[PDB]
């Protein structure tokens, strides 16, 4: 309808000029509609909410890298501060994953059916995405919760999808590589993820001469970013 | 992040539109003349901004008579021996020509010695003649297919014969292997060499008069050309075939089972074997040494002796998984190509990295000229012919 | 209703029936439809030919012998259209097209469903429609009664999409199968040619003034290929033998070039124009109108690749051909139609050509335009796949025109004075293709060579030929040799020339001297040797060149003789003569005659010839001769026998202005060894420079020749690369340099394996000592410890060493911090060559230090090939900004990432470095790092960015590899 | 006033515009060309240049026509010098 | 706690990449205390630099868009369009009378007639954010904001002129910023050349004295400079 379409085009304008706050409210509202995302708005909402979402992570990883510092020297007022800094960004970090997550519980994980399926597999890994980000800065019991929802979903699409693309889907293929960052860097599980990784390339290079022409592109960049985690592991 | 899309694809090779020919130069310049005759009836402001963080017409001499680039070679600091001069060095590539196939290409090969390029995709072969002074060419002298016999065949390598009379090319649907004849008035097809449910992707020539290809199911396959029988069968595992090399009396093969394997063809049976850490995408042979050049599928290049078998020997790690490799005419120097965006140049003894040219995308395949004067390499769609200065 | 048929086709072809002969070419053109090779049975044939031959007359003749017997039988159909006459805009199907060109014999039913087996299309002339040609995916019709445009379905004929197995035959000419020869499957060739070579040049003859040296004149008239091969048609024979009558008629009225085919082209037009208005007066006020659109008509014909024009393309132009006949007194324009289409055509291309040229040079006199009504719906942004195939004849016209005795003729004709502008344009690009960076391409500069020729004028050629200063020719043919002769007299500015002649003159046999119509042989001369002595005259009779190269030459005792004395010339002033990589073995005595006749000649290279005793003998006595003023001679790769040696050292003791002396890549025996010795320590032998690497010089010869030059002071260059040096004779020659009056400047030991003792000795000479610059030190088995010893040599103040090459010696990072601390310390060392090094990042790092503090006086550095990362990036960005004295820079052959090349390119920006040539090859980076590269190169204009880091040479570091 | 060639598809068309023309004698021509084409094509093939000899002219004459880039031309016109040559003496 | 607080909560800031809190933590800072340091100067001059920049690109961007797009006249898009560069537009003009008017009230009143490189930096500073306002305005408007920023330019050159060394890296960037209002706001094509030339002029004359403490600056300037002389002098 037409607020769907001058929803669209704004989105699309503030990716232009590089707002991604008002990008990222503008899919938000479209989403809010009740309707079915084609593939266009679909990948507009990724970009908005993972460039969101990302400078918020490197200023968090920053902070936090400067404060363990600051503790091994010792000024209290200078750990007040800092800590107090890096609560208003965990703050905020976690107010942003909370609403996505949220956002994508509600209208658009459910509105899909059974015979869609990249729909399905594609917000099932946006949900372990939108969980390990807030598992990165979780502790306590808390981290063990979102760490547990984070392995639900991503194992929901894993099966979901094992079974239904080409091993050489880009999908696929990025859900695969997300899995074994999660299992190196969450769940601290090296062997399963140079497991993990090196399946998943070996059945990429399978196929590799099979590959369509349009995905060509997109499936050679994901296994380019494979084999390279994999060689740093390894060595 | 090394997580999803951590920094890739962030830069982009904007390529040249390359004008820089006198002819072209004078040709636009009485052409703008009609459309002036017809028509009648930069940076902004660079202030106090670091611009360091990424956010006379020179005409290329023409490739004359589609052979040579007729300039003068580089100086060397000093001079050499008639022995040491025997053997030469590249030292840069200057691209003249762009190809515009309209599809993916799969194969490219050359044959200087009649100035032809052939260019292989999954629907069809396109043949080009290089003597056409054009800085891009977008039509070809012939356009071979072979869609129209059966209902949905794909195409997957082409082979052209060391004397260039014959071309070879071989696909996943087709009935066969077919050939085509080059030195005849007419450009048409002769044989068929039987291959009823198999998939070729590997082909070789015998300078004995036969043909021999690897299918993907592991079987190796040797055809008599003068009269199209078949002479003898081999059978490996599934994906061990991708790659072949014929040598006086052996075959070397290697695929994806990591395994490098020699059958012998007097006996037929396996006589060697050997393990490696990767998947073995690419093979070669030195034209004169005794060297067996490996691409394996997680950057290594490996040596390996033919005749001590003694051991292998890495020598360079690329960044990227190999996809091609060739040997130079003399043998002192190779190519590599994979999904790098580069074409990179490695020297024999050592295997010293010598220079990088950047490409638009991943690179499939390549080829050189007979004489060491040419290289054509097809990235996404379009062949690129580069000139190597000495 | 077959005989009806027959009938009606030989009574509607009535335009000829005297050809109707069978000729050994139609049995060729008959029996080769047969399957060729084993068995293949092609389809398709496809003739070729020039714009003139007789094509569709050929075609013309096979329809109607086909209903006649004694032609191709077994054949049901010949259906015959011409494309001339459609449009290639008509929705007519075929079936309703063979109705409609069928006038009573309908038969639809009858015909469709009788001989769908075997026919045999005839297309004639499709060799136009190659613009209209869409070729984008059109449709394949599968059946007949398809309604689509008819070049649609001749594309689908075409494909073998509509009506398989059916026979074809179409003609075209030689510019149609640029996207024709892509669209059939499996065709056969047939090349039809025109006239003959002996009939065109007996009626080339035949047409002969006669009356003054007309020999020249008919020489350059059948041998420029442009006009020759062109003449294959009749029409086009016919047209020139016409303007040769009519400048013969005109002896002296007529003063317009007889050559050129823009001279004797131009005659006819200008002279047969009316009969009205006896003497010179404008043509009219509308006339002119007229004349334009014909000539903007045509140009926009050749431009759009059209050759047909329709009543749609007249009256947008203002043009009737009633009008055309009026101006002229012939038919430019021929109707080709026989309906209410007209479809008019230029008769021949030459004249769409020639008329294309003229309307560019006179377009600007008045406001044409405003008398046309141009829409063409906002004149279609015009595109166009043309190339340069088809402009050539046009090109060569618009250069012609630009001669005088034709603007003037204009000028008469239109009472206005006319300066074309595309004068200057075309004297824009002749300069453009002068000046080049890394030299001159040989294709071009013959290119505009022809195209200069074209217009015989001096002023304009003048002009066009002033900033070349270097010349590269290939010649191959007899017309290259008379282009380059012409237009090589008014190269002023001309310094070096460099010529190659591969195959012309060779060869000694006067048999194939054209004994067609040879005329008398007392009277005259060869051909080729005549024009071969106009060219060297030419050259010889220059005054600022100095450079002369033979090429790839293989020139014969004649050519050698020619030369030799066409050089002896008291004006010429060539100063080096190279021979090196061309046989002139046969002329040797005639170059040795020409040595003591040239007192401006100071120069000889003679490599790669072999010599004998009686040439070293001659060629003695042509150096001792008093008359002779060589001073330099290269001898390397002769075969120098025992017995020449004697003779060179007599030579050398004699009395000569030899200085700089070549012995290169010639085994030299130690018997020899001994009389050059005698020879070099003599106080009467005055030599310079002595090269001899590539020898065969054990330590035994060597210790013999120091051994004689321990008393010689007059040696200030030697060279002993590539030979086999111990430490013996390392100490020799340090012995032979210790001791005072010895006078030697640059020492060269290129490849000579050096012991660690020997740098021993080296170091402590280099101590204390003067009068030595220069030391190249390359490709020896030079450790750290030796380097040690060597920059600590270096470091002492009463050391006046200049320059250190250590290119490929076994160095790594344990010596750059005592390098840095040497070029820290030092202050007469300013260059410095570390080419293959394995010096590191942190070798690297470690000598910024030393560099950057920009306390000496280093200005040449080499630093390529060192295995340097982007980790080295930082401090060398940080040395090369603030060091004002570096000069020059190598860097090639390293790994740089684009991180690291943005931080170079960033020093480099920086206006304290003065940097004055850089190595590097800009084409192995990004485009980020290529567009920093272009701005540094446009803010600094004088900046020289080249991968050949050895090509620049600012003092004479080459001296030994000339 | 006609002439009619097999132009193989090999051969570029860019390559018919600069043919090189000389005479030699028939008597010699005659013999040096022979009657069949097998040779003749493999000589075509081995040379990438076409060869076309006629005996139309004063009546004891060969016009020889020799197409392709300069090295072809050199190259068939060596091998015919050289076997006419063989044949003379 | 008060200002040395807020002065390492501003670096903090700028570590971690979030200038919108280095410009809320300084703008306390100045209100706060009447004196103000070099560094904090250089800071507060940084991330008010930083914001504008960012906001300046996405209006450049935006404009052109608009631009390109009013071709076609389409009298519904051409209406968002409209909106969101006066929204840019509103946000940016609210940024630089912010800063104005902490120049105003606070940073020119307190200077002394012995601080001299306060002044011009802080005249530098008036002039530069007047032209910001300047080069988005229209009409009388436009004229005011003109006609105030050659004012303090000039104000700020003479005593620039007749106190600072010509090497001197504040003096070096007001005739940079100088130049470049001369030859972008009014009109120089002759005036804007002869300005840089004499300041580069007079840089390399005395380049000794630059050192190396402001070596890097310096010569940046410089090159900038040169590269702006060169471009205009093609032009």
């Amino acid at each position: 309808m037409v607020d769907r379409e001058q929803l669209v085009q704004k989105a699309r304008l503030a990716e232009q000029a590089e707002r991604y706050d008002d990008m990222a409210a503008a899919m938000k509202n479209v989403t809010e509609l009740n309707e079915p995302l084609s593939n266009e708005e679909r990948n507009l909402l990724s970009v908005a909410y993972k460039n969101v979402v990302g400078a918020r992570r490197s200023s968090w990883r920053v902070i936090s890298s400067i404060e363990q510092k600051t503790s091994a020297d010792g000024n209290e007022k200078k750990i007040e501060m800092v800590r107090a800094y890096r609560e208003k960004i965990e703050k905020e970090l976690e107010a942003v994953c909370q609403d996505v997550l949220s956002l994508l519980d509600n209208y658009l994980i459910k509105n899909c059916s059974e015979t869609q399926y990249e729909s399905k597999v594609f917000y099932l890994k946006m949900k372990g995405d939108y969980y390990r980000y807030l598992a990165e800065v979780a502790t306590g019991e808390k981290r063990a919760t979102v760490v547990e929802s984070s392995e639900k979903a991503y194992s929901e699409a894993h099966e979901i999808s094992k079974e239904h693309m080409q091993p050489t889907h880009p999908i696929r293929l990025g859900l695969a590589l997300n899995y074994s960052v999660f299992y190196y860097e969450i769940q601290n599980a090296p062997e399963q993820a140079c497991h993990l990784a090196k399946t998943a390339f070996d059945d990429a290079i399978a196929e590799l001469d099979t590959l369509n022409e349009d995905s060509y592109k997109d499936s050679t960049l994901i296994m380019q970013l494979l084999r390279d985690n994999l060689t740093l592991w390894t060595s | 992040f090394l997580s999803e899309s951590d920094e890739l694809q962030d830069p982009q090779p904007v390529w040249d539109a390359e004008p820089q020919f006198c002819q072209g130069f004078l040709i636009q310049g009485l052409w703008e003349l009609f459309m002036d005759s017809r028509q009648k009836n930069p940076r902004h402001r660079n202030s106090l901004s670091d611009s360091a963080d990424p956010f006379a017409d020179k005409f290329l001499k023409p490739l004359s008579w589609g052979s040579e680039v007729l300039e003068s070679s580089c100086n060397q600091p000093s001079t050499a021996l008639w022995q040491l001069e025997r053997f030469t060095v590249p030292q840069a590539l200057q691209k003249v020509r762009v190809l515009k196939h309209q599809e993916l290409l799969l194969v490219v090969a050359v044959s200087s010695f009649t100035r032809h390029v052939f260019t292989c995709s999954q629907s069809g072969i396109k043949v080009w003649n290089l003597v056409n002074q054009v800085a891009e060419d977008r039509d070809p002298e012939s356009h071979l297919k072979c869609s129209v016999q059966d209902n949905k065949v794909y195409l997957r390598t082409c082979l052209l014969s060391s004397n260039s009379r014959t071309l070879f090319a071989g696909g996943y649907n087709l009935p066969g292997v077919i050939v085509w004849d080059l030195a005849a008035p007419s450009l048409y097809e002769k044989c068929q060499l039987p291959c009823e449910g198999l998939s070729c992707q590997a082909l070789a020539n015998t300078k004995e008069n036969m043909a021999l290809a690897g299918f993907t199911d592991g079987t190796v396959r040797i055809w008599d050309l003068r009269t199209q029988e078949i002479v003898r069968n081999l059978k490996g595992p599934t994906n061990s075939a991708r790659n072949l090399v014929v040598k006086d009396d052996n075959i070397w093969t290697g695929g994806l089972d990591a395994c490098l394997r020699c059958w012998d063809l007097r006996m037929a049976k396996v006589s060697l074997e050997h393990l490696f850490q990767s998947q073995i995408m690419s093979l070669a042979h030195s034209p004169t040494e005794d060297w067996l050049l490996l691409g394996l599928a997680n950057g290594q290049h490996c040596l390996f002796n033919s005749r001590k078998r003694d051991q292998v020997l890495t020598v360079d790690t690329k960044d990227n998984t190999i996809l091609g490799l060739k040997f130079s005419p003399n043998g002192k120097w190779w190519a590599s190509v994979g999904m790098g965006n580069f074409i990179t140049v490695h020297s024999m003894p050592t295997g010293a990295k010598l220079f990088q040219v950047p490409e638009v995308g991943p690179v499939r395949c390549f080829d050189m000229t007979e004489n060491g004067r040419l290289i054509i390499t097809g990235s996404r769609d379009c062949a690129s012919v580069y000139h190597i200065k000495y | 209703d077959l005989q009806d048929y027959k009938a009606h086709v030989i009574a509607k072809f009535d335009t000829s029936v005297d050809l109707h002969y069978d000729s050994p070419e139609m049995k060729l053109l008959s029996d080769a439809f047969k399957p060729y090779q084993k068995t293949f049975q092609p389809h398709t044939i496809i003739l070729h030919g020039r714009p003139g031959v007789g094509k569709s007359a050929l075609a013309r003749s096979i329809v109607l012998g086909w209903a006649q017997g004694k032609l191709f039988q077994k054949m049901s159909f010949v259906i015959f259209f011409s494309v001339r006459e459609i449009k290639w805009t008509e929705k007519s199907s075929l079936a309703q097209l063979i109705a409609k060109e069928c006038p009573d014999s309908w038969d639809l039913v009858t015909k469709i469903m009788s001989q769908p087996e075997r026919l045999l299309f005839v297309i004639d002339g499709l060799d136009d429609m190659d613009s209209v040609l869409q070729h984008d995916d059109m449709t394949l019709s599968r059946d007949w009664k398809d309604e689509q445009p008819i070049y649609i379905l001749m594309y689908s004929l075409l494909r073998k999409a509509l009506l398989p197995q059916s026979f074809l035959i179409i003609t075209t000419r030689n510019t149609g199968l640029e996207k024709l020869k892509s669209m059939v499957v499996s065709p056969l060739y047939i090349l039809v040619e025109g006239l003959s070579a002996s009939r065109r040049s007996q009626l080339v003859l035949e047409n002969i003034s006669n009356e003054s040296d007309r020999i020249q004149v008919f020489h350059s008239l059948i041998e420029n290929h442009q006009l020759f091969d062109q003449c294959q048609a009749p029409s086009v024979c016919s047209l020139v033998c016409e303007a040769l009558q009519l400048q013969k008629k005109l002896g002296k009225r007529c003063t317009l070039p007889c050559q050129t085919l823009t001279g004797l082209y131009a005659t006819l037009v200008f002279h047969q124009l009316t009969l009205k208005r006896p003497s010179q007066s404008a043509l009219s006020q509308e006339e002119q109108i007229t004349l334009v659109g014909l000539c903007m008509m045509a140009a926009e014909g050749v431009w759009t690749m059209r050759s047909v024009f329709y009543d749609d393309d007249l009256k947008n132009y203002s043009l009737k051909e009633s009008e055309i006949l009026a101006l002229f007194h012939m038919n430019i324009l021929l109707q080709v139609g026989h309906n209410s289409e007209q479809c008019y055509v230029f008769s021949h291309l030459s004249l769409q050509d020639f008329f294309a040229a003229l309307y560019y040079v006179l377009e600007g006199l008045e406001e044409w335009n405003q008398h046309f009504c141009f829409i063409e719906n906002q004149r279609s942004m015009e595109v166009k796949r043309t190339d340069d195939t088809r402009l050539l004849g046009m090109k060569r016209f618009l250069f012609g025109l630009m001669n005088k005795d034709i603007l003037k003729t204009l000028e008469v004709l239109f009472e206005y004075p006319v300066i074309p502008t595309v004068e200057q344009k075309l004297q824009h690009w002749v300069s453009l293709i002068a000046q080049q960076v890394n030299g001159t391409s040989p294709m071009d500069t013959l290119d505009a060579f022809y195209c200069l020729f074209e217009s015989q004028d001096e002023e304009f050629v003048g002009g066009a030929l002033k900033r070349f200063q270097e010349v590269w020719l290939l010649i191959n043919q007899k017309m290259d040799l008379k282009v380059s002769s012409y237009c090589l007299k008014h190269c002023q500015n001309l310094k070096a020339i460099r010529v190659d002649i591969r195959d012309l003159l060779s060869v000694d046999n006067t048999l194939e001297l054209c004994p067609v119509v040879t005329v008398q042989e007392t009277q005259c001369k060869p051909l080729l040797m005549e024009w071969w002595g106009n060219f060297c005259s030419v050259l010889g009779s220059l005054r600022n060149l100095k450079e002369l190269d033979l090429g790839d030459s293989i020139l014969s005792q004649r050519a050698m003789k020619i030369l030799c004395l066409e050089l002896r010339n008291q004006s010429c002033r060539i100063q080096k003569l190279t021979f090196k990589s061309a046989e002139v073995v046969s002329g040797l005595k005639h170059l040795w005659k020409l040595l003591f006749s040239n007192q401006n000649l100071k120069y000889l290279n003679l490599g790669n010839t072999p010599m004998k005793d009686d040439d070293m003998k001659l060629a003695c006595e042509a150096l001792k001769h008093p008359k002779c003023s060589v001073e330099t001679l290269r001898l390397d790769s002769c075969e120098l026998t025992i017995i020449g040696y004697e003779m060179i050292s007599t030579l050398l003791i004699s009395t000569t202005r030899l200085k700089c002396l070549s012995l290169a890549k010639n085994r030299v025996g130690v018997k020899s060894m001994i009389s050059l010795g005698n020879a070099l320590s003599s106080s009467m032998c005055l030599l310079q420079k002595l090269i001899l690497d590539n020898c065969g010089l054990t330590p035994a010869s060597c210790h013999l020749l120091v051994s004689a030059l321990f008393s010689n002071q007059n040696l200030t260059h030697l060279c002993l690369s590539n030979n086999s040096l111990g430490t013996e004779g390392v100490q020799q020659l340090c012995q032979f340099l210790r001791n005072p009056e010895c006078a030697l400047q640059r020492l060269i030991l290129n490849h000579c394996n050096i012991v660690d003792d020997a740098y021993g000795f080296l170091a402590m000479r280099l101590a204390n000592n003067t009068k030595l610059t220069h030391l190249s030190l390359t490709m020896n088995p030079v450790g750290d410890g030796a380097m040690k010893l060597l920059c600590e040599a270096l470091k002492e103040p009463t050391c006046y060493l200049q320059e250190l090459e250590l290119v490929d010696c076994q160095l790594t990072q344990n010596c750059c911090e005592d390098l840095a601390c040497m070029i820290t310390t030092t202050k007469h060392l300013k260059s410095l060559d570390l080419g293959n090094n394995a010096l590191g990042d942190k070798g690297v790092i470690t000598l910024c230090e030393g560099l950057k503090q920009s306390s000496s006086s280093l200005r040449r550095l080499g630093l390529g090939a060192c295995k340097l990362t982007s980790n080295c990036c930082e401090a060398l960005s940080l040395a090369i900004s603030c060091n004002p004295h570096l000069n020059s820079l190598n860097l090639v052959k390293n790994d740089f990432s684009t991180s690291g090349m943005l931080k170079l390119c960033s020093a480099f920006q920086c206006p304290v470095s003065n940097l004055g040539i850089i190595g590097l090859w800009k084409q192995e980076y990004y485009a980020r790092v290529r567009r920093q590269l272009e701005e540094v190169e446009f803010v600094k204009p004088h900046v020289v960015i080249d991968g050949d880091w050895y090509a620049s040479d600012e003092d004479d570091r080459n001296w030994w590899k000339n | 006033s006609l002439r009619l060639r097999t132009r193989p598809w090999w051969f570029p068309i860019q390559e018919v515009s600069n043919p090189l023309v000389l005479y030699m004698e028939a008597w010699v021509a005659e013999r040096v060309i022979g009657t069949d084409q097998a040779e003749i094509s493999e000589i075509e093939w081995m040379c990438q240049a076409l060869l076309t000899v006629d005996s139309v002219n004063s009546g004891n004459l060969a016009e020889i026509t020799i197409f392709g880039q300069p090295s072809a031309q050199t190259r068939m016109k060596n091998i015919l010098l050289n076997m006419a040559a063989w044949h003379k003496e």
